[PDB]
RNA sequence: UGCGAAAGCAGUUGAAGACAAGUGCUUGUCGUUCGUUAUAAAUGGCCUCG
């Protein structure tokens, strides 16, 4: 998963409404029907400017543009394609409202003006539904009332909820037929959830339900697939449809320290189960399922950036994991200049393969049984290691052996409890500084035995003990994780015949065939020549290493001279080794007339 | 019953010469036509023949080398001279190929199984020689 | 008590093509050219040889009916869907139908050009009409009532037309392929005459067949390539084959375990088949003495014994064939109840399985080395007497007169690698349970001596695959 | 929230007493001949022989008198002895229980208990009325005495009085009809005979009379006598040796006749009512009716196991009931109840319990005797040896693991037992076992073997294992070599995949795999594929050296093939292997020696932390959620979140389990449910002021993450096995074979009338 | 027997009592004990119902 850099799509025009950059996503409105994973068009109502169609690829342009006067502000916008009475056509229906006078609800059709109806709406019009199939065009009304009409705009039908000041009205699909549900605020935080089916009335109530603790004025809402996300003070509720049954709340601790005022979010879905969350100039790709940070993403070039709306992928039927968010960015400076733009956005796969070690939220060995059968403080002692004047051994281990009462100088199952990485890796940093040169403890040696030796610590391990053969050796045969590159950068630099066998045994036993080959070829040729002549001069540890060589080198780097004296010496083994298997196996493995002297 | 027996070694689903004879049975698939080809004993015509044959016919003369050898293993031996010279000869063709063992799956378990025979085969061989010794100073 | 368990001892499509096991090689006078078998039972098939047409009958596989009327040399075959008409082209261009079955009378007779008329074909949805294809280039539509003039006469090939085929599901469809490479689509309900479109082969056409409703297989030069109509190009493309490919049929829903085969000539001896659903990928093939020039395979609705036949420049025609107290009856139709407790018996155990049962474990063994004795079946009586853990026992009471039968296989199982551990195992014994007895016979001496050449041998093999293996990783 | 109970039954009881042979078997057959009665361990099954089926069943635990009093049963005798369905219970002690059957269990039975000064209870028996008991008392050779019966009605009291006394009885037995006791003693040693309500019959005479000279010449497994029969009228006793050799000796003139069929030791001896049959039963798993007017014999051969007893059970011998060990199985004695019908030598009905294979021998289980000591069986003189070794490494060692592998089946909820070369299907919900699969090849069921034939190992069953949708079985197999010969070390492995269709109850092999990831390297771990990947057609398959092969169901192949694989050739050995795989399936976590890897499948390589080291090796690496990962090594167990990649809870087990399981059982011990948590088990041994044989489990539920347990549960014996049903309840396995759950008018009276008669 | 991989690495196979045979002495055995992690061989082979 991952965000690309947005990139333009259109600035937007200096009015006073869109001056109000905290307000600034409500005064433009994204065409639900033209805005999907397939579309490349992107039809945008800019409130007081326009409503506007651009195509997105190969580059952006402006395709379409309707004016409107600037005293009018864009509360609903939609645009879809279809047939009508047959031609191919676009309807475009937007509902503008011009000082809460009056409200207009106006239709406009274009051949693929055919023609163009307006009507006084009785109250503000916040969604607008087209349906193509049936020629109608649906608006949710602030006063409650859904009205159904026709492309000519003559009111077929309409229906009221009982409920007044509506403020979240969201359409979807199930299985063939449309849907939508609604939320009315009540007093006291309550807030009626009512779905609606639609179909002697083509509107059908399905649910109506009040639900406690819904707050509004601080909450973003978003819905996805049958499950609708509320965003509050750094909490996202979960509620599922078609009861709207709260069912998970998810805390997400980089919201909460963010003061209440000055911090502007939005909050829009992209996937299932995954959301855009975007707090100033900041993008994030959250998985809700898993409650990971899948990506994110710094804007350092604008102020803030706002979420308009997302193109959503259905993952789970959906092969593509590409879509696209469009929103408006405020750059910085003393005149800011709000625009809009489109980020490309890949969701992944929704595997929890993506989430892995990713998580926005932020021991000590426990007894089995808290209470007649047969048995088969670490910061006190960093503090009293660190207290030690330079260069004092016997001190030193003297501390760390008997205050945690290891009996060997090498780790054993009976020290289990020191096993706590953090005491180990303080304790390797205070060798470090408290010892340097030719003398270090024997607590190191006990640290190298032990299976816990922190990653960090691994790489150049094998240089600082260098100086020491034994400590060196006693890396090579228990230190856990100690690096291919070094080992084998110290298999072809060691003159040493005991340690140049213990690190071949080592490589072969941590490491792959394949692993291991591909770092031999970044070894100089003379170094691999060097080695060759020592063959030259458990040994198939040391052999099977050597034809791991024979195997990196190549056949052109080879040079006929020195193969030469391999091939004699290899053919010797062969001999030998044949004769071997021989003794091994081997340990593994009456007469007519006689003449007899007798006994008497 | 009728249950396919297999091996955890099957990676399939993870003058004198006779080249244009070679290449003419190869392409077309004619068993009958490579046998008379391979029924050859002549060391120095095999490399010949593998010498003229072209780089793209020679991953598919292993593969039915690898075949034929696997049905009768009496023509091991002396088909592992035609095995091994192609190896030798067009070792620097056969480097540049995306992927061999799937394609040279056959081969490689037909080799590893003689390979395996050597260990017991030596066993074999000093308890006949310790009885061969035996009776012959007797 | 339980049953005493049973002593245990490709691709099913190649199983299948196995059963043509019988075969026949007839000698007819000069090469045939075309072979056909008659939609209806009893699915006799025709074959054209210098100057006559000879049907044979499916069961006898013998000549039946023999149609010698044509003076020069014969091109066609054909039956009608029907069967009860066949048509045939001869080199003067006279096209002659035939009753079938009455060689005798001739129903109708056209001269469809000067030039030879080497293909002629009924066409397959509509009985009334015949195609004519002539080295005039122009191949005639002609129809059975009208014998004066063709119904409609197809022009535009620059070179000999040799292939005509008919597109089932589109009877208006009409598929021709000449030697300039190019196979013409015409319609027969437009004005024709002139093609709707001309796919490119590259080399000259020798046959052209449509394998299904929007597939046509074209077969011409080295290689035969698959068309799709409503994409116009092809699809896919096959040269497996060596010389050029002359002729090619195509069966579906018989009984096989693959429902459609396509089966094509080569003229190198070679005719494989092809199944349609595995991208046109090759399952078996036949070689024959000669250049393959025409092959046929029986319809799907054979009723009987299927054939597969094919026709060589020689004149030689092989036929490969898939071969298909008196209330004692009373059976308790009208009883309440009927019982039944009759068990098959076992199938017959060889000689080896029951000395194993009755555990004779010498005579089992020998029954192991017997002449004409399976080498895999040897195997298993050797396997079966170790799991029993009776080894040693087998090997108790011999001598070197009846221990040479065991060395004798041994000395040639070692080089077998699936019984190569086996003759380890029963050598090992022998050899650490007769030691004395081989001092004193001279004959078990030589019987190891050359064993131990050969064991020696298979060391040095063993060591050389070791060495090709090794190598083999250096590629890799 | 949870709570655990009983479900299951457990082994078939027996009078598991040395001396005493052919009177092994208790059950009984009820006087109308219509169902067996049949003691268990833990309860009394009625089954009914015309239908083949357990009509009832009476748990002790159900009942309190039984629950306080259940000792083993050492009798049931039809009908009441105080007084048409009622049994009377003998236990060793002395309790005398008056059960009912064909009706439901009385709360109040009429408890008893006989008064006994030091002895044991032994065996107990009738004719008319009169009732004997023979009781022991205390060379190693334990005596009897025999004493008289009566209940007297006033004191409602059970009365005993001294008949008779015998000392240093090595071998015992009574007639058919259970009026005559003869048994062997070292007064070397003598046999008597003793009519046992009357003083018709009292004979003596010293074994070396009978046995033939040349057995004096012989070895002393000629002279070794196994099993002994007396006929009903007293004329005929039968001895049997170790060599194989019956000898029917006639008691009015002790005239010898020798009949020599049993190649090794027989087991079982017995005669027919009239005395002119004799059953016969041996390791041969062969039973011979010797036909003594012409010395003939007719055979039923290919039985289950080795023939431990054998009765002619009726009143004109209808039926055969024997008693079948099953040798293959060291780890337990398998004894199954057979009753054969007389007529055509059919099981007229087969009782045995659940079949579990241990990892190392239980409690005093000690290998039947025969003519030599071999894995399977043991000698005359390897018995007192083997006991004392048995006794001192159940005491003194430490590894204690005794755990077996068992599987359940998704679709049917059957529990499958892999039995040494074949699978025992037993449904616990019944109770009953549903089936007996050969899965293997090899000397199975071919022929009985017999001594050094003994010594063979038939390939035995490793791992078994279901895929998620339950349609395929994949099993796992080592065939091991016979010895004393070359290729005698080189175990071959085999891989096979099984598949069945609902319906039927005989699984098909459908695909072989010989030596699979290659020569002589173990498949140490087998873990089917989850539902997400090909719907549960793969499989993954996991070495000691690393490596990793995942095999699927291909429809074109029509058979599995091996997709993927990962043979990255380590150069060092463990057992210690663990496999886990995501739910989702994009990620496997392979555990190998110390370190744990996190696999990516589609690349079946490295995720690009991977690595994750622990402080010991890895025994069980599981995810009770996609979240959550319980990672179990040899000294510890952590909870680690994936997504954190943190430890959030560690507890220490190096006190409890320290070197008691070998590597690869603790995963057969933690098992998890997919939705509320999972259950970790604890055994521990009990001692009071040196180790004891008896042993505590302690089970506990843990939540994901181990914050919490849910509960903590003890069972006062060893728990083999615990694993997660695919319901919310956990089912585990004890070693008594028992499987418990740990989970959340004239009319009137004219019709009556009527009816009686 | 312990550990481990399957290869292998370490470590054991003692004392008393009784009986038999041969000549107090010798040998062999143990349905006898204590302690330690700690060849075989009684001519004797598997049913019937096609």
């Amino acid at each position: 998963p991952s965000l690309s850099q947005p990139f333009r799509l259109a600035t937007l025009p200096k009015i006073a409404s869109l001056s109000n950059f905290s307000l600034q996503a409500d005064y433009v409105q994204v065409a639900d029907g033209t805005f999907n994973e397939s579309t490349n068009n992107i039809t945008l109502g800019i409130s007081g400017s326009s409503i506007s169609q651009y195509i997105i690829n190969p580059t952006p342009k402006l395709t379409f543009d309707y004016p409107i006067p600037s005293t009018n502000i864009i509360t609903a916008c939609n645009a879809e394609k279809g047939q009508a009475n047959k031609r191919n056509v676009e309807i475009w229906a937007f509902g503008l409202m011009v000082n809460k006078g009056n409200y207009t609800l106006n239709v406009i059709t274009k051949a693929l003006f055919l023609s163009q109806y307006k009507i006084k709406a009785k109250a503000k019009v916040m969604s607008i539904k087209i349906d193509t199939k049936n020629s109608l065009v649906i608006a949710i009304l602030q006063n409650g009332l859904i009205e159904i009409f026709d492309f000519k705009l003559t009111l077929l039908h309409s229906f009221d909820i009982s409920y007044d000041n509506l403020k979240y009205a969201k359409w979807f699909t199930e299985n063939g037929t449309e849907y939508v549900f609604v939320l009315c605020p009540l007093q006291d935080d309550k807030v009626c959830y009512k779905l609606l089916e639609l179909t002697s009335s083509p509107i059908k109530e399905l649910s109506s339900t009040i639900i406690e603790g819904f707050s509004f004025e601080n909450s973003k809402l978003c819905y996805q697939f049958g499950k609708l996300y509320k965003l509050n003070q750094g909490k996202i509720y979960i509620y599922s449809l078609p009861h709207c049954q709260l069912q998970q709340v998810i805390e997400f601790p980089m919201v909460d320290k963010l003061s209440p005022g000055d911090d502007l979010i939005s909050f829009q879905p992209v996937s299932v189960n995954r959301v855009l969350l975007t707090v100033n100039n900041v993008i994030y790709l959250l998985d809700l399922l898993h409650c990971s940070t899948l990506s994110q993403r710094e804007l350092t070039h604008v102020k803030t950036f706002q979420l308009l709306k997302s193109a959503v992928i259905n993952s789970e039927k959906s092969h593509n994991s590409k879509t696209i968010a469009i929103g408006i960015s405020t750059k910085n400076g003393p005149n800011p200049t709000s625009s809009l733009e489109i980020i490309n956005i890949d969701v992944g796969t929704n595997t929890l393969k993506d989430s892995l070690g990713k998580s926005f939220q932020v021991v000590i060995l426990k007894p089995l049984f808290d209470d007649r059968v047969k048995c088969n403080h670490c910061n006190e002692v960093i503090e009293k290691l660190s207290a030690l004047q330079d260069n004092d051994i016997t001190s030193f281990d003297d501390i760390f052996f008997k205050e945690l009462k290891i009996k060997e100088e090498h780790y054993t199952e009976k020290d289990r409890y020191i096993s706590d990485p953090g005491f180990l890796n303080k304790v390797l940093d205070l060798i470090f500084g408290k010892f340097s040169g030719n003398d270090y403890p024997k607590t190191l040696t006990f640290l190298l035995t032990h299976p816990l030796f922190p990653l960090s610590r691994t790489r150049n391990l094998l240089s600082l003990l260098r100086d020491q053969p034994r400590l060196f050796k006693q890396a090579i045969v228990t230190c856990p994780n100690l690096p291919l590159n070094e080992l084998l950068e110290e298999l072809f630099s060691i003159r040493n015949r005991e340690l140049l066998l213990d690190i071949s045994f080592r490589i072969l036993q941590d490491f792959t065939r394949d692993s291991i080959k591909q770092e031999m070829k970044k070894l100089s040729k003379l170094d691999v020549q060097n080695f060759i002549e020592f063959i030259t001069s458990q040994s198939t540890q040391l052999f099977q290493l050597l034809s791991l060589v024979l195997d990196s080198i190549g056949l052109f780097s080879l040079e006929g001279a020195l193969l030469e004296n391999l091939t004699l010496y290899i053919d010797k083994q062969v001999e030998i080794a044949e004769r071997n298997t021989e003794l091994w196996n081997l340990i593994d493995t009456l007469p007519t007339y006689t003449m007899e002297y007798l006994d008497i | 019953g009728n249950a396919r027996v297999t091996s955890g070694d099957n990676f399939k689903h993870v003058t004198g010469t006779v080249t244009v004879i070679l290449s003419q049975a190869l392409q077309s698939n004619d068993h009958s036509l490579l046998e008379t080809v391979l029924n050859n004993r002549d060391e120095r015509v095999i490399r010949d023949t593998i010498f003229r044959l072209k780089p793209a016919l020679a991953v598919i003369l292993l593969e039915r080398l690898a075949e034929r050898i696997a049905r009768q293993t009496h023509r091991q031996g002396p088909l592992n001279v035609w095995v091994k010279w192609c190896l030798i000869i067009h070792g620097g063709y056969l480097v540049s190929i995306p992927n061999l063992m799937s394609t040279l799956s056959s081969l490689h378990s037909t080799l590893k199984r003689r390979s395996d025979l050597l260990p017991r085969l030596l066993a074999l061989d000093a308890r006949l020689d310790c009885t061969i010794n035996k009776f012959k100073t007797l | 008590s339980t049953a005493r368990p049973r002593i245990i001892t490709t691709t099913p499509e190649q199983r299948y093509w196995r059963q043509y096991t019988s075969a026949q090689l007839v000698k007819e006078h000069n090469s045939v050219t075309h072979i056909s078998f008659n939609p209806q039972h009893p699915h006799d098939f025709a074959v054209t040889s210098s100057t006559r047409v000879q049907i044979f009958s499916s069961r006898t596989r013998q000549v039946i009916k023999t149609f010698s009327r044509f003076k020069d040399v014969v091109y066609s075959a054909s039956f009608r869907s029907d069967g009860k008409l066949l048509c045939a082209g001869d080199a003067t261009g006279l096209v002659s139908v035939y009753d079938s079955y009455n060689p005798r009378t001739i129903l109708l007779s056209i001269n469809a050009s000067t030039h030879p008329t080497h293909v002629t074909k009924f066409h397959t949805q509509d009985n009334k009409i015949l195609a004519t294809a002539s080295d005039d280039r122009v191949t005639r539509l002609w129809d059975i009532s009208n014998a004066y003039e063709p119904q409609l006469e197809l022009t535009g090939a620059t070179d000999y037309v040799r292939t005509l085929s008919f597109i089932p599901a589109a009877p208006h469809l009409v598929a021709t392929g000449s030697y300039d490479g190019l196979i013409r689509l015409y319609d027969t309900r437009s004005s024709g005459s002139t093609p709707i479109y001309s796919l490119n082969h590259d080399q000259p056409v020798e046959n052209v067949i449509a394998v299904s409703p929007t597939q046509i297989v074209s077969c011409g030069g080295n290689n035969f390539k698959v068309w799709d109509l409503t994409s116009n190009k092809k699809l896919y493309e096959r040269g497996n084959f060596n010389k050029a490919v002359t002729c090619l049929d195509y069966v579906e829903n018989f009984d096989s375990p693959m429902q459609s085969a396509l089966i094509a000539s080569s003229l190198d001896g070679h005719v494989k088949v092809f199944d349609p659903l595995d991208n046109f990928q090759v399952k078996f093939g036949w070689k024959f003495s000669g250049p393959v020039l025409s092959c046929a395979v029986s319809p799907s609705t054979a009723q009987g014994n299927r054939h597969l036949v094919a026709g060589l420049s020689s004149g030689l025609l092989a036929i490969r064939t898939k071969k298909k107290m008196r209330g004692s009856e009373y059976q308790g139709d009208q009883e309440h109840i009927i019982h039944n407790d009759k068990v098959r018996s076992q199938r017959r155990m060889r000689a080896f399985e029951r000395n194993i049962n009755q555990f004779k474990w010498s005579e089992a063994l020998d029954n192991a080395f017997v002449p004409g004795m399976a080498k895999e079946l040897t195997l298993t009586v050797l396997q079966e007497l170790r799991k029993r853990g009776k080894v040693r026992v087998a090997l108790y009471g011999r001598d070197e007169s009846t221990l040479e039968p065991l060395l004798n296989w041994c000395l040639k199982g070692i080089e077998d690698v699936r019984s190569a551990s086996i003759v380890a195992d029963w050598v090992a014994v022998v050899l650490e349970l007769y030691g004395n007895t081989l001092e004193s016979s001279p004959v078990l001496q030589e019987l190891m001596i050359d064993l131990k050449t050969k064991v020696r041998h298979e060391i040095h093999k063993s060591k050389e695959a070791q060495r090709i293996e090794g190598m083999l990783q250096l590629l890799t | 929230q949870y709570k655990l109970s009983v479900v299951s039954g457990g082994k078939p009881a027996l009078n598991n007493l040395s001396s005493v042979t052919g009177n092994k078997n208790i059950a009984r057959l009820s006087q109308d001949q219509r169902n067996y009665i049949i003691p268990f361990n833990n309860q009394i099954k009625v089954y009914s022989v015309e239908t083949r089926q357990c009509v009832k069943t009476l748990k002790f635990a159900n009942n309190s008198l039984l629950s306080g009093i259940f000792e083993s049963i050492v009798k049931i005798l039809l009908g009441d002895i105080t007084v048409a369905h009622l049994i009377t219970v003998f236990t060793n002690n002395g309790h005398v229980i008056v059960l009912n059957y064909k009706g439901k269990l009385v709360e109040s039975p009429k408890h008893f208990k006989i008064s006994l000064a030091d002895e044991k209870l032994a065996n107990v028996f009738h004719s008319e009325g009169n009732y004997r008991i023979l009781t022991t008392f205390k060379n190693s050779l334990q005596s009897y005495r025999l004493y008289a019966l009566t209940f007297d009605d006033a004191k409602k009291q059970f009365e005993v009085a001294h008949q008779a006394e015998w000392h240093n009885v090595i071998l015992s037995n009574i007639s058919s009809n259970g009026k005559l006791l003869a048994h062997m003693c070292k007064d070397h040693k003598s046999i008597s005979v003793v009519s046992l309500f009357d003083d018709s019959v009292n004979l003596s005479f010293p074994l070396g009379s009978i046995l033939s000279s040349q057995t004096q010449s012989l070895s002393y497994n000629t002279r070794y006598v196994s099993s002994m029969a007396i006929d009903n009228m007293g004329q005929q006793l039968a001895v049997g040796f170790a060599s194989g050799v019956i000898s029917i000796v006639s008691l009015a003139d002790l005239q010898i006749r020798l009949l020599k069929w049993h190649i090794d030791s027989v087991l079982s001896l017995s005669f027919s009512h009239d005395g002119s049959y004799l059953l016969s039963g041996g390791w041969e798993k062969v039973m011979s009716l010797w036909q003594l007017e012409t010395n003939s014999q007719q055979f039923l051969p290919r039985l289950n196991g080795i023939i431990i007893d054998c009765q002619v059970l009726g009143p004109q011998g209808n039926y055969y009931s024997l008693i079948l060990q099953m040798t293959e199985n060291n780890s337990n004695s398998d004894y199954q109840f057979l009753l054969l019908n007389a007529s055509d030598l059919t099981s007229k009905l087969s009782i045995n319990g659940p079949l579990p294979v241990f990892n190392s021998t239980i409690k005093h289980i000690q290998q039947p005797i025969s003519a030599m000591n071999t894995k399977n069986s043991n000698s005359i003189t390897s018995l007192n040896h083997s006991k004392k070794k048995q006794s001192r490494k159940l005491i003194k060692s430490r590894r204690q693991d005794f755990t077996t592998n068992v599987e359940i089946n998704p679709i049917n909820k059957n529990l499958y037992f892999p039995h040494i070369s074949a699978v025992q299907i037993f449904d616990f919900y019944k109770n009953e076992q549903v089936n007996y699969q050969y899965l293997t090849s090899g000397v199975n069921n071919s022929m009985g073997k017999v001594r050094f034939e003994l010594n063979l190992q038939d390939p035995i069953i490793t791992d078994l294992k279901f895929t998620k949708d339950g349609q395929w079985m994949i099993t796992y197999e080592i065939e091991y070599p016979p010895n004393d010969l070359l290729s005698s070390k080189d175990l071959t492995h085999i891989l096979k995949f099984w598949t069945k269709n609902d319906n039927e109850t005989n699984w098909n092999l459908k695909t072989k795999v010989i030596n699979p990831h290659g020569i002589s390297v173990p498949i140490t771990k087998i873990l089917p594929s989850p539902r997400s990947v090909n719907n549960s057609q793969g499989c993954l398959t996991a070495d000691n050296n690393g490596g990793l092969k995942f095999w699927s169901f291909d429809s074109h192949e029509s058979n599995w093939c091996l997709k993927k694989i990962s043979l990255p050739n380590f150069n060092h050995f463990s057992n210690s292997v663990s496999l886990a795989w995501s739910q989702d399936g994009s990620l496997i976590f392979h555990g190998f020696d110390d370190k744990l890897q996190i696999l990516d499948f589609d690349t079946f390589k490295k995720f690009e932390v991977s690595e994750f080291t622990l402080d010991s090796e890895i025994q069980t690496v599981k995810l009770i959620n996609d979240t959550n990962l319980i990672v179990a090594t040899r000294t510890t167990l952590n909870a680690i979140n994936l997504l954190r990649g943190q430890v959030i809870n560690s507890f220490d087990l190096y006190p409890f389990v320290n070197g008691v399981y070998k590597n690869g059982h603790m995963d057969r011990l933690i098992t998890c449910d997919e939705r509320t948590g999972n259950i970790a088990l604890v055994i521990n041994q009990q001692l009071t002021d040196v180790p004891t044989i008896n042993y505590k489990s302690r089970i506990i539920i843990f939540d994901s993450d181990l914050s919490t347990k849910l509960g903590n549960f003890t069972h006062h014996e060893y728990i083999s096995w615990i694993g997660w049903n695919y319901d919310t309840d956990f089912i585990f396995l004890d070693i008594e074979s028992t499987l418990g759950v740990v989970g959340t008018s004239n009319s009137d009276i004219f019709a009556e009338q009527l009816h009686k008669l």
